[PDB]
Order: C-alpha cells, then sequence, then structure tokens
C-alpha cells in the first residue's frame, strides 16, 4: 500500500508564492529519490524537479530554474516544493512522484495562476425536450465560474446511469462553463424527480437545482 | 537536452487486435552501467499516471503480461499483444538517465468500434438565464461513434459561426461511444427577436444530415 498525498494547490496571482508539500506511506521515504512532475490542462507530462535520497543532489527544469525550490524533511517523511515567481504557464496539476523509474504517483494537486477573481457558478436547468425518440434528455448548465474545478452529481449520487457530465470550456469572458446532462425515459418524467447537485470548492458555493418541463 | 518523440500521435484499435508504439530519442540512452533508463507509462482518463514497463523491457508489478517493452540505443517500442478496453488512455515514454528528465508528448489510444449514430437533443434557454441577461442554446449528441462530427447552428436559417463551442466526453466504459455538447451564445436582446433555433448534425452513421429545432413559444 504505497500512498503519496499532495497539498497546497489553489488559486494564486501572477508573481505570487505558493508552497506545495507531499506526505508519504508504504515505503522507506529516506531510501528514495523523489520528484515533482506537472501536467498543464490538456497537455503532456512535464518534469519539474528532483531531490536525492539524502538531499545531496537537486535538479530543476529550465522553465523553473530561477523560481522553484525543492526541499525535504526525512524526519517528517515529507517532500516540499516552494514556488516563488509564478506565471500563467505554471498553471497545472502537480504530481508528487517517486524518483526511481517514476514508479509511484500521487493523485496530483491543481495549481492555478491568474489575476481573475474566484467566482461561483450559476446553475440553469436544461428542461427536457417535448419529443420522444422513448428517450427524453435533460440537464444542468453550470455557467460563469472561476477557477476549476466543479463537480456535478444527480440526486445525491443516486442517479448515475445515462449521465454525461462534460469537460468544462473556457468562455471568451475568461470564465469556465459546463453542462451535465442525462437521458431518461419520457414516461418517467411525472413519476421521477431530477435535481442536479453542483459543488464549487474554490468559491465555496453549493447549489441544488430542480429540473422540470416548461410551463 | 535529450528529446523524446513518440509515434503515432493517435492510435485507435479493434479490441483483441495487436498494438504498437515507438519512442525515438535524440541521443543514445545506453550507459556505462549496462542499463538503459527508459520507461513506459499509462495515464487512463481522469486518473493519475502509472508505471507499466521500466528499464526498457521489465514488467512492473500489477501489470499484465500482454504488455511488452523492446529495443535499444536510439529506438524503442511498446507492444500490446491483445488490446482490451482497460487499455484506453495516453501512453508516455520517459528517461531518468540524465538531467533534465524528459517525457514524450504522448500517444492517445482509442477503441475502434462499429459505427453508431447519435441521438440528438436541443434545449432552449431557461427563463432564469434570460432573467440574467444572457442566452445559451445547447445541443446534445448522445452515445455515438466515431468522434468526428459537424454540428452547425441556424437562427432563422442563417448559418452561424464563431459563437458556438463544443466539449466531448471520454468514450464510455460499457459503450465505447462518445457524447458531445455544442453551446451557442447569443444576447437576450437577439434571442427575443428570432423564431426558429436549429442544430444541424452531420455524421458518418447518418445517411444524410439531420436537424432538431424549436420555436421560442412552444
Ligand atoms: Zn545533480
Ligand atoms: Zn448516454
Ligand atoms: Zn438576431
Amino acid at each position: 500500500e504505497v500512498q503519496l498525498v499532495e497539498s497546497g494547490g489553489g488559486l494564486v496571482q501572477p508573481g505570487g508564492s505558493l508552497r506545495l508539500s507531499c506526505a508519504v506511506s508504504g515505503f522507506t521515504f529516506s531510501d528514495n529519490g523523489m520528484a515533482w512532475v506537472r501536467q498543464a490542462p490538456g497537455k503532456g507530462l512535464e518534469w519539474v524537479s528532483f531531490i536525492s535520497n539524502l538531499a545531496y543532489s537537486i535538479d530543476y527544469a529550465d522553465t523553473v530554474t530561477g523560481r522553484f525550490t525543492i526541499s525535504r524533511d526525512n524526519a517528517k517523511n515529507s517532500l516540499y516544493l516552494q514556488m516563488n515567481s509564478l506565471r500563467a504557464e505554471d498553471t497545472a496539476v502537480y504530481y508528487c512522484v517517486s524518483g526511481t523509474w517514476f514508479a509511484y504517483w500521487g493523485q496530483g494537486t491543481l495549481v492555478t495562476v491568474s489575476s481573475a477573481s474566484t467566482k461561483g457558478p450559476s446553475v440553469f436547468p436544461l428542461a427536457p425536450s417535448s419529443k420522444s425518440t422513448g428517450t427524453a434528455a435533460l440537464g444542468c448548465l453550470v455557467k460563469d465560474y472561476f477557477p476549476e474545478p466543479v463537480t456535478v452529481s444527480w440526486n445525491s449520487g443516486a442517479l448515475t446511469s445515462g449521465v454525461h457530465t462534460f469537460p468544462a470550456v473556457l468562455q471568451s469572458s475568461g470564465l469556465y462553463s459546463l453542462s451535465s446532462v442525462v437521458t431518461v425515459p419520457s414516461s418517467s418524467l411525472g413519476t421521477q424527480t431530477y435535481i442536479c447537485n453542483v459543488n464549487h470548492k474554490p468559491s465555496n458555493t453549493k447549489v441544488d437545482k430542480k429540473v422540470e418541463p416548461k410551463s | 537536452d535529450i528529446v523524446m518523440t513518440q509515434s503515432p500521435l493517435s492510435l485507435p484499435v479493434t479490441p483483441g487486435e495487436p498494438a504498437s508504439i515507438s519512442c525515438r530519442v535524440s541521443q543514445s540512452l545506453l550507459h556505462s552501467n549496462g542499463y538503459t533508463y527508459l520507461h513506459w507509462y499509462l495515464q487512463k482518463p481522469g486518473q493519475s499516471p502509472q508505471l507499466l514497463i521500466y528499464k526498457v523491457s521489465n514488467r512492473f508489478s500489477g501489470v499484465p503480461d500482454r504488455f511488452s517493452g523492446s529495443g535499444s540505443g536510439t529506438d524503442f517500442t511498446l507492444k500490446i499483444s491483445r488490446v482490451e478496453a482497460e487499455d484506453v488512455g495516453v501512453y508516455y515514454c520517459s528517461q531518468t538517465r540524465h538531467v533534465p528528465y524528459t517525457f514524450g508528448g504522448g500517444t492517445k489510444v482509442e477503441i475502434k468500434r462499429t459505427v453508431a449514430a447519435p441521438s440528438v437533443f436541443i434545449f432552449p434557454p431557461s427563463d432564469e438565464q434570460l432573467k440574467s441577461g444572457t442566452a445559451s442554446v445547447v445541443c446534445l449528441l448522445n452515445n455515438f461513434y466515431p468522434r468526428e462530427a459537424k454540428v452547425q447552428w441556424k437562427v432563422d436559417n442563417a448559418l452561424q459561426s464563431g459563437n458556438s463551442q463544443e466539449s466531448v466526453t471520454e468514450q464510455d466504459s460499457k459503450d465505447s461511444t462518445y457524447s458531445l455538447s455544442s453551446t451557442l451564445t447569443l444576447s437576450k436582446a437577439d434571442y427575443e427577436k428570432h423564431k426558429v433555433y436549429a442544430c444541424e448534425v452531420t455524421h458518418q452513421g447518418l445517411s444524410s444530415p439531420v436537424t432538431k429545432s424549436f420555436n421560442r413559444g412552444e
């Protein structure tokens, strides 16, 4: 049971600072070299930094040579990354990673760098179309929020079959927008009730919207 | 300093058929040790990456015998003897041999499947969105294959451009099908003025382009 857990990620302003840490279980932390690797949204894996088993060697990527510091505390079995002069292209999921072979990967923590305000979404019902293919469709439009991510459940996780929650898209406005939809039987409309549960951790807003056919 | 180039960029496969990927390096990765520190990885959709093959050919623990690692010098190969739907995702190569440590740009493996046409649905703006001052008209394409598709918006038969954007799901676990949304943005003021809003969908699995629409009243 190898585990790597990252913390620290969140929204930062450009030229601002943010301290990432990674805690570890299931193997001898001090026998192992460690790394950070990042993945910009929609892009490949990019190696950031590396630190030796006893902190004697450290290595960095060209992009972050000036502003990123890798440090660790073997006594506390924890790995750190201090990121000082943050730009927009540093925005990514940051993975804590075992240094030999890159064999074990944390789940990642999302770092977002921009000057935009954290904004909560608005949730609008996508009311079910009148015609019956006997399939109807319905949904939730989650519009104008920043930053990522948002999560969408239906009836508190009880409805899962037929559900497509889409990848978000960045509007011209510089705000993210998103739809989650579900296909159902047409006859089931009167007998079943459809509520979308939208949670936006960054803004700390949570909204439940009832979807029903137009009056 | 040491550059990794993967081929091909995208690879769709019929399940049970074989698969093959190459990773080519700018400088020989052979070292004085006698070990070549080249490794292969998989990132399944929504998931963190994970080690498959290490030091060219060794299978990491947890990893099926279907996966093979091969080659030397500048040129290296990952093989999947029999492809499964488990295997969908992006495959990367990497070296830990000299600094800086470098990855490939990756190879997306997609599942090849029989053609299937989309069910199509169209949604007017909510009264709540109109009360805001914006309008967005959403057009859904559910459970279709393959991916490539032309969704086109008409307001009173005026073709629209540059005011719609699309997102696509990852292909389904059971189904292997995609789904897709197209979202058309317009002003409240303009939405009120016009009558008939139409989503024209073209797809290989349709004999000819198909349309779903509404009139603002009912
Ligand atoms: Zn060094
Ligand atoms: Zn579906
Ligand atoms: Zn108009």
